[PDB]
């Protein structure tokens, strides 16, 4: 998988390529209806990468919820991580701190932010990538993300287009999603 | 195993 | 095992072998009388690889509740096994997400799913396959699929000969089932 | 040990060696009273497989019962033995889905039936045989089954004898017992 | 591979099954040309468990001799043996005593013999079979080769159809040849 | 990899995938110029699966002799692989039988043949697929194979296309040869 | 280590980074005066990734010869480098195929090439790069490839400073040469 | 990760570098905007090694309570993050004595402090270092600690950035804190 | 162990500790009296890290050439040290590339160099060190480098002082050499 | 850690060492203001090996009874310290019988005492010395103990001074404390 | 077994216990008539730790010698080493540097030397111990050595005492040798 | 440690070393003023081998008890230990049968006695001794017990000597008591 | 152990 | 590894 | 894992 | 490990 | 891991 | 590990 | 195995 999340004059993006691995087996978007790794959380969008059973899980921990949770700040996004691990283990049947086995990016109108498979939340100023073409994704990335003609919407679809060229985990269509940044 |  | 599923032109079909293994014996469907791995469920049909207890395993749990489980979108077949794991632990003695050890192909009119070990649940859009004749099944259905004279059923019968043509753990006959897709 | 089973011509047999092992020692029926490997529950007739000690629990167990237990369907087969699995553990002291480390056959008039060690419950339409000697008694019964001259009863020994001649987890002599078929 | 040899009433008779095996993956006497298991030297014939190469090897490796070598009795065919695995190890690129690591039965007029892989040769009375599917085959000749409509080719042959039946290592058509027994 | 190689109608086809593997990394026919899995070794294909540097040692090898060798019959292909082991290990550094670590496909007017690693030589009559592809491949052609629109090299170069569509180390184009059967 | 190389546009370009890495020890360009890991041999450019002590390894290797090799086909590059394996075992005490254990790139006027570990020699047709920092290289390429205003040169060291940007085994300056392509 | 504390003429100083790793990848503070590792708590100043959510879980943990904690003795120190070490477990998946792992420096006003893995809690008298870089860092402070022209944080920064300067795993910026030593 | 080496306003320096460990045990130069780990080569001085013994068997082999080898350019260094390789195993009993077990700084009027234990040869351009110590080292040399005050023995002595004050594999009295750079 | 304990002419004297080691890494009394090993426990001292950690834990532990305890006869420090273990356990994350992961000795003026850490309490009648460092005091003191200008104190010290001469893990200064010995 | 060696006042002394070990079982001087550790070759004293078959291995080896060996510098004695454990090997059946597998101290009167297991000769200024006591010797030696009423041969006995007081592969009665140094 | 025990001539006897080991390091009874491994428990003596930390074990917990148990009959001594082991779990941190981990003899007026490890009770006839010790006492007391001028307190006794003489975890003095047989 |  |  |  |  |  |  |  390859996720990716860009913030460029104004606009925030996120994307995600569309291919599921089992072995050496490719599951293309061609094959399979819901092959999109991005799912709407209130209005933040969350890229997975990890087990694929992990984008059902946190479609129904969320919208177990009272109300869909905060995820516009580092300290917001830890406390509902930190919740959600533990419902993880005691729902869900996940087995020096423990792993949250994902890694996810979200997207918001305050902001770009990731949270890596140890609860590690990060809050990213230009691009970041996850997945295992992430390496691919960051190149392409950093060699773009300056062309006045490319938003941040066309350098995020960039990543995962370069990640799905080289890497055998990643696979196009690329899906994608675009908003402004609020003031 | 099925993964993203 | 070898178990199929197709949807194409109005009509879902579901199939599978009747091989059963115990070790590099054979159990074929000439010795053993209960030699189906297709279960009626609703109206849903479940087609099952892994250990072949667990044919009964399905047969007893879903009988045993108050009326059987919608089994027609991805989020529904979800918490359904979500729900069945912790029986499978609880009452019938099953050992980074823990594994429910089956894969499954579900058809019903609504739709043709698959869930497989750790819980992750498809929909697909053409064909695919489960087991481990998998691979062969799916390169046959690859080259039948557009045939405009093989209808769903055929396509689906015609993966499970593939495996049992060249894999020791399919064998024939094929058992099949047809249904209308719904609007 | 090698236990057989056959249904043949409106009749229903089952036989055994009687043999015991304890390592490279054997213990043949002329210096073991309590050789057989098949006892009496109800109307059925059960030949057992595996450590020696489980011949006396399932006496133990189904003796314990408020009545014995119908035998007779593959479904109803099932029940008895996921509840006994459960007592295997609580009062016998056993240690994917988790093994009751016995293979067993059972012949009652209205079938023929077998139980593996993960609870997998085969109904049988002609003949089969459990234990290490399986594979002689699977050859021998192929070769006689059709014979016009040979009975269930003839076919179900003559496994065990074949069992019995090749391998030495077998012995003689062989114990059997035949039935009628019901209506 | 499942391979047979029979003496009786004056004949003599061996067979083999044609199936070849890669992993689970089978390729039948249908796909592979050159399928059979039995090769000629001299006025005998070597059937061949192991390998597939060994059939190769085999028919190289006694061509090159002067002439082709007598293996009519159990002195000879162990010289013979002896200075194959040698060659073997000189020649083919083969890695208590070293293993040869195949299994032959060997059938001319003068007798019935078998040479395991580690250089065990044997003279065989009426009887036996080697190969994975050999306790099929032993089983269903023990109770065939009294039959007196059955002639030792029809034995030889039976115990293979055994084995193909049960076992996922052998596989029909039978291939087999029958001989007069010398004086 | 995955290669293929059909004989159809008068004619034989051999087929081959042109994705490089370093590991996950994906080297397609758009970047790598010398992409060709398939060497002409006089009037032969030959279509190499395994470490790519194989392809430039057969085709070193096979230069340096007085002339190309035979490759028409089963017997004369396991003496030239026979002595290209033992070159693979005194000039080329190659580390029961040892292996060549190599699975070839070879086609020519004569026939249509495989070796696989421990120098098992085949002749197949219809069709064949070696590579971790293959089974996929398999599949497809045994579906094509009797379609009458269907020559050899459609359906060689289907084998390929299906196993590229569902698995990680096989990558279009494909590359394909053709030649009439000799009379 | 990063290493690069380009061609485009009727130019050829190589680069690399400049750091050497000892455990978690940088040392780099600005310690150590002999950091440039491109060496010239004849007309080639040989880019180093691996061990350091191959940039001395090799220099003194071609310096040995009596006169430098052709690196300018893949034949070629093929033998130099076969034979280059035997005397890092006879003379440079070096430890499937066995490994050389560095991975190289070779520009020269007649085309670019690379050669991996065991001496897959590789003919590129528009970029690639080796070393750790290798697949962000590649992504950063991969987007600037097609700039009409990036020529050969500048591409090859984006790869590098794409590398250097996110990978701890990499380090500016770049090093790099340009030269036009032969016709 | 390195981080440094300083005691001298009067002045108290803290610093950490910046740079965060996720395995070979670099995260520079130019991709992360919440870099920093040192965070405030009452008048504390805590500096952090580790995984990087310790940040979060001290920030989040120490926030909780009902006032924030004395850090200004050694048995102070002592009792405060014995408690935590408990509360990592019970609230936050932590796993001779058990790890807390992480090590900090802690700086205030009356004095400097440490608390290693296994909860020593050691008080300083001019200066130490945390964190992989720690003895690089340990070096430079030793050499500049008598400098009469650098005073507590010029100390404490140049220890970062001697880190930064020769191990992967530290990173520029500084961020570094100073305070008054209390009377 | 540590040794230093540095180049400064045209000198050259070179530095090492004093102390020898066996185990957990210390053996200072208050004990021992042959404690030098730098010795004369030519004109060259070499300091030495590894084994104790390495001391002597340089000292011994290099004594036994003809003349001493010129030890001032990184070519002739490593050709010089490939040699030694073969005669540290051939004579003196040493055991991807091979190991020479032993890291040295070499200091003569035409440069500062270092080699590491499997032959890498470096040219330094200011200063470095190897031995355990050596990171406190490289710390303190970096402080003190631009010093105007410091001349190359002073930095090159506070090296080994920083790591002799935090590394238990350090002790004082340093011993040190200077000379000048030559034009 | 080397602490030492003596019992001569009236006089009761423990000492000990002052080094911290982290690794090789070397804390001396120089850098660490809290040092000091040896507590004070009513009118005991008791003086440490082991973890760091456990100086603050006994400290903490002590302080929180109702009274400090008894440690004047081997039957009483063997009840508190029997105590003590299950505390370690309960409060402070510790992990034939279990270890308490200390050593100890405890002087005060009824006795000399050890408790080693499977809470073998010994009495010791001239003097003792535990720690790594424990063999070189040991010598020492046995050659000093009948010195008629040599107190109780001087011999402990000469202990403690002895294993910092030779071993990396003991270090000057000696902290050491005297007392009557009571009547 | 403690070795010492002493060199005081312009004497020169050696000195050893005198017990042997198998296993747990003890050999005392009372029971073993050869017990003496030390033996003479030339002029030099050479006491010996390790195996009790190299006492009679150098006896043997030296004695064999055109002439006693010069053993009065640490150049010399490492020539003599090194060619020593060349013959260890080929005549004597001895299995980073190989190891000679035992270490000795070394008395003429030119010097004090000593000669550790991997040849690492050392000079002694004025003290030293070998062995497994060594370190309780040293202890001693270091509180005797400047004792004016204590020769060189008093203070080496000493630390052996001291040794076999408290440790289990050291014995009384001690074994020593004095010499006059030269001039 | 040695105990031994004996009973002759209507006395009875009981002996124990007085060395204590920690390593190889030697705790004599001149530095251990608590160095008897005889406890008085009732009118019964109790010698014990083991850890050094039962003995104040087994003195607290039999004071502990509401009056001393009765130690005189097989039957008895074994509730008293079943019990003791269940105190030792519960109280004292303890970790086929589970094992006590010390074995003792105990003498009293009614018989002599032993417990092994794991419970095993034994009425001694003539003589006996537990400890590493333990064979070089039996064989000293075999020699010894029907030597006329020897009572039981010399053979007691004599056996203890033995075993201080020849093995290294036993120590003398011996430490011994001797009481009237009952009637 | 009985499969599918 | 092709068996028979 | 993401580490300082 | 490059792979066909 | 600091120790005494 | 202090023994008897 | 000693060691500078």
């Amino acid at each position: 998988t390859t996720v990716t999340i860009v913030r460029k004059d104004g606009r925030i993006a996120i994307a995600a390529d569309t291919l599921t691995k089992w072995g050496g087996g490719k599951e293309s978007a061609d094959y399979v209806a819901n092959h999109e790794k991005i799912i709407r959380v209130g209005d933040s969008y969350v890229a997975i990468t990890g087990s694929a059973t992990f984008k059902l899980i946190l479609a129904d921990y969320f919208a177990s919820l009272d109300e869909p949770p905060q995820l516009d700040s580092v300290a917001r996004i830890f406390c509902v991580w930190n919740t959600l691990h533990g419902a993880l283990k005691e729902h869900y049947y996940l087995q020096d701190l423990e792993s949250s086995r994902m890694d996810v990016l979200i997207a918001n109108p305050r902001g770009i932010f990731g949270v890596a498979a140890h609860r590690t939340v990060q809050e990213f100023s230009k691009f970041y990538a996850y997945g295992s073409g992430s390496p691919y994704a960051l190149g392409a990335m950093y060699a773009a993300y300056r062309a006045p003609s490319l938003d941040a919407e066309a350098v995020a679809r960039l990543g995962v287009m370069a990640a799905a060229e080289f890497h055998d985990e990643s696979g196009l269509p690329v899906q994608s999603f675009v908003m402004e940044l609020s003031p | 195993i099925i993964t993203x």
